[PDB]
């Protein structure tokens, strides 16, 4: 069906193309031409034993291990694929929680899936499969409270478990209407810590995120992402060292809390250990 | 209004300026936007150019639209019926509705003023500075901050004369000493015995008053900064010599007045 | 109303080949030129739909060869004021069968002169339409 | 790949020289691709070790001298695309544009008579400035550090006093390897208890002929100014 028409000059064309590399997409015309580049600049994750999960900025999976030139990780833990609002490991070497239909709606669906075998929606019967409705699900500080959006605005999600899908309107507190943050930062420029309702801050610390906080696997990483720059902390704000580079693209890695791997050309390097620095 | 609203009576411009007065009443004002928008839009007709400034002014404006206009103006002002003159008039009005007040605007304006420029701002400046003083503006730290900087790299010795004179009086009633010093040094930095000279003269009202740290040091400084170049030498020597000649406390009292 | 500071028909070489200061209170042939200069140099054959200089109305025109100046005060509406200015082009044109030219100007002044006194006389415009004139005159 | 090649640049005295490790930890002097020469900037790249084997399990030093006084290429800040090619035991390779090519280094200090200077200062290509404000140090140590880093000149003192405050504006001049003279007056607050300086809010006025390099220089220096995670 005709979705929409888009107008941007050239009352005269004869070609359109989408790459068979699929890299790029472009449209050709008489008066001239345009190329546009896609990305979900920065895009969601989960960890399960010796394996990385990615959600594409652009590009498909690449969700661990490799074999020849480049390999997008196709597995039963479909990462870079779905229509993501948010992806978070529900730790287990066997579980993930996933929101799909992404976007802004009233609310989306989340279908949470088992690593043993994901599905279109996994079983509501199963609690490593559950799906329900809800717009986004988000971490928040002092680590077990969570945000869920299950209204198109502030629901708090809080559970001891991180196989979690909990719904909590209390903590309704707008003054920031449904948008994006993850230890609370509707561009707070702070990660702000809370419980399940309160109308009085516990506290906010001034530090900042990639709009994600990096936990050393599950949900306790004082290793921090920042969008450009990333900072290394131990759990919570202890600024251990602060990272910056200036290429507005890539990554550097932690094994656990603050194990600093840095990539260095055709050389891949440990930034540092004990009092050491190394090329593995 | 409408009927005129395109140079039937190119007369219409004058009126808005006063003859048919405007400073509005609140819902009434909202209604006005369209008409001014036509002129604002049209940009033409000497009668038009003038009209744009008065209408817009009288009815007033949102911040936002200004923004669009700043660009428009960027091209426009030079000649676009010889926009500059209407504009200087407009500008004189700008300095008045905000003469260093809505300082954020004053600064936005300032940046813009210098920027859109040509040169023709200088004339305007004569007014603008005057406006700021009229208020006896208080976001000076900032206001001054823009002025100082820009003027430095927005040049014209002549401006400096005027401003100097004013500044000359003001000193430590508005503090921020290090900065102010910081500036002052710079002003001098420039050559010209003459350029250099003003920083010392302004200083007399200032010195005398001293500020958040000054008397001891005030005494120390004239010493620390000293110059030859004969008559320039002389200026240092003489001020000193003059200084030399009265108990500096007394010295300050007589001279200052 | 004893309102013409001068009406001048100026060349666009800043020259003036006509001026009558109907009314005047400032002088000097020089100052007149100077005053002229600032504005003329500035308008430079270009004119404006309207122009106000000095809070004073400047209605000026240009032809296809000549620059018309009237100085008056913005203190008396355009439409009329212009009407006289209009009257000036038009009648001269019809009557003569030709409007102003530099050439025209050069061959003879007089007619302008003749007209001018009739139309206006000082700071009071006695008249501003051709016809009356047209009959009235018969030179 | 076994063949791992690691490389970095060493610029050793004029000569920007290319350390290359191509280590061919390959299972053989695997066939190698292709390489191409070029005019460069006031430099030209100028050497290739000839062979194209990727000798087995083997490590090699491949040197590129570059020619450091010629080859104009006006692709500023360098950052010009460079090729290592996929042309033989290789299906791809690296095509790269450089980055890593900056100013602070290039220019050497250079000097002037002050009156003339002032006159000149004003006179020069006005067109660039950047601000100094913020650091980790006093401009004693800080200034020295910056100075050494860019290898550039502050022309003259007046004792007024870079100490008690000073409320000193420092005039700096430098001349480079391909000869641009750059002028500064930076006017700066300066550290000292409850007096002033642990920021600046001093303005660095940069004049260099093209604004584009000039401002860029102001930046470059801005990079230089402080000491933090690149």
């Amino acid at each position: 069906t005709g979705v929409q028409t888009f107008r941007r000059d050239h009352d005269r064309f004869w070609v359109l193309a989408a790459h068979p590399n699929l890299n790029l997409f472009a449209a050709g015309h008489d008066g001239g031409m345009i190329v546009f580049k896609l990305e979900r600049e920065r895009p969601a994750y989960a960890v399960h034993g010796n394996m990385l999960h990615y959600v594409k900025d652009r590009f498909l999976r690449q969700l661990d291990f490799n074999s020849s030139k480049d390999v997008a990780v196709m597995q039963l833990r479909s990462g870079s694929k779905f229509p993501v609002f948010n992806m978070s490991y529900n730790p287990a070497e066997n579980a993930v929680l996933l929101c799909t239909r992404a976007s802004n709606l009233e609310n989306s669906t989340y279908d949470l899936y088992t690593i043993p075998k994901d599905a279109d929606s996994q079983n509501p019967d199963a609690p490593e499969g559950k799906r329900s409705s809800g717009l986004t699900a988000v971490w928040v500080a002092r680590n077990r409270f969570a945000v869920l959006d299950r209204m198109h605005s502030l629901l708090i999600k809080n559970l001891k478990n991180e196989i979690t899908k909990k719904i909590q309107v209390p903590n309704c507190d707008e003054i920031f209407y449904a948008g994006t943050g993850n230890l609370l930062l509707r561009d707070a420029d702070s990660i702000t810590l809370f419980d399940v309702q309160q109308k009085r801050t516990l506290a906010s610390v001034k530090i900042s995120k990639v709009k994600y906080v990096i936990w050393s696997a599950d949900m306790s990483h004082v290793a921090l992402l920042a969008k450009h720059a990333i900072v290394i902390c131990n759990r919570k704000l202890d600024a251990l060292c602060n990272i910056h580079e200036n290429i507005r693209v890539k990554s550097g890695a932690w094994d656990e809390s603050g194990v600093f791997i840095y990539t260095t050309s055709n050389h891949i390097k440990y930034a540092v250990t004990t009092g050491d620095h190394g090329i593995i | 209004q409408l009927f005129c609203s395109s140079p039937k009576a190119a007369l219409r411009y004058a009126a808005v300026r006063t003859l048919n007065k405007v400073a509005m009443k609140h819902p009434s004002a909202v209604t006005a936007c369209n008409l001014d928008l036509e002129n604002l839009v049209t940009d033409s007709n000497r009668s038009i150019a003038t009209l744009a400034i008065t209408t817009l002014l009288k009815t007033g404006s949102e911040s936002s639209i200004d923004r669009l206009m700043k660009q428009i103006s960027s091209f426009m002002s030079e000649i676009s019926d010889e926009f500059k003159v209407v504009v200087v008039q407009a500008i004189s009005a700008l300095c008045q509705k905000y003469p260093r007040k809505h300082a954020v605007l004053m600064n936005f304006l300032f940046t813009m003023l210098r920027e859109e420029g040509g040169f023709e701002y200088k004339r305007a400046i004569v007014d603008c500075i005057i406006s700021i003083i009229e208020e006896n503006s208080e976001s000076k730290e900032t206001g001054l901050s823009h002025l100082c900087e820009f003027i430095e790299d927005c040049e014209f010795t002549v401006l400096a004369t005027r401003i100097l004179h004013l500044l000359g009086q003001e000193g430590p009633k508005t503090n921020n000493p290090s900065k102010y010093i910081r500036f002052i040094y710079n002003r001098v930095v420039l050559e010209h015995e003459e350029v250099r000279a003003g920083a010392v003269s302004a200083l007399a009202k200032f010195g005398a008053q001293n500020e958040e740290m000054l008397p001891s040091i005030l005494v120390l400084l004239k010493r620390c900064v000293m110059d030859d170049d004969n008559e320039v030498r002389d200026r240092a020597t003489f001020y000193l010599n003059v200084l030399e000649q009265k108990q500096k406390a007394l010295n300050a009292g007589y001279i200052l007045n | 109303l004893y309102t013409v500071k001068a009406i001048l028909i100026l060349d666009n070489d800043g020259d003036r080949l006509f001026a009558k200061y109907y009314d005047d209170t400032y002088p000097s042939v020089k100052e007149q030129k100077a005053f002229e200069k600032n504005i003329f140099n500035k308008t430079h054959r270009t004119d404006s739909e309207i122009a106000l200089l000095e809070g004073l109305t400047v209605v000026y025109k240009s032809s296809i060869d000549l620059y018309f100046y009237v100085i008056g005060s913005s203190y008396e509406n355009e439409l009329m004021l212009m009407a006289v200015l209009n009257c000036l082009f038009d009648s001269l044109s019809q009557m003569l069968r030709k409007n102003v030219e530099k050439r025209a100007l050069l061959e003879n002044m007089e007619g302008l002169f003749l007209a001018v006194d009739e139309i206006v006389d000082g700071g009071v415009i006695l008249e501003s339409d051709p016809q009356q004139v047209v009959h009235r005159v018969a030179l | 790949d076994p063949v791992y090649a690691e490389a970095y640049v060493h610029v050793n005295q004029y000569d920007i020289v290319l350390d290359v490790l191509v280590v061919n930890q390959t299972s053989d002097t695997l066939q190698n691709c292709t390489l191409e020469l070029a005019t460069l900037g006031d430099l030209k790249l100028v050497e290739k070790p000839s062979p194209l084997t990727l000798a087995p399990h083997d490590f090699a030093n491949i040197k590129a001298n570059v020619k450091v006084a010629s080859t104009e290429n006006g692709i500023i800040f360098g950052n010009i695309v460079y090729d290592v090619s996929g042309a033989a035991s290789d299906r791809n390779c690296v095509v790269l544009s450089d980055i890593h090519i900056d100013i602070m280094d290039y220019i050497q200090p250079a000097t002037c008579t002050d009156a003339e200077f002032r006159q000149m200062w004003a006179e020069f290509e006005w067109e660039n400035k950047v601000t100094v404000n913020t650091n980790m140090t006093d401009l004693n140590d800080y200034l020295q550090h910056i100075l050494k880093s860019t290898n550039m000149k502050c022309l003259t003192p007046e004792k007024a006093l870079s100490g008690y405050c000073g409320f000193m504006a420092a005039n700096l001049y430098a001349r480079s390897i391909f000869g641009e003279d750059a002028l500064a007056n930076v006017s700066i607050e300066k550290p000292v208890h409850q007096g002033p300086d642990a920021a600046v809010t001093g303005h660095i006025r940069i004049r260099a002929k093209s604004q584009g390099m000039a401002l860029s220089l102001g930046d470059k220096i801005n990079l230089s100014q402080k000491k933090t995670s690149l």
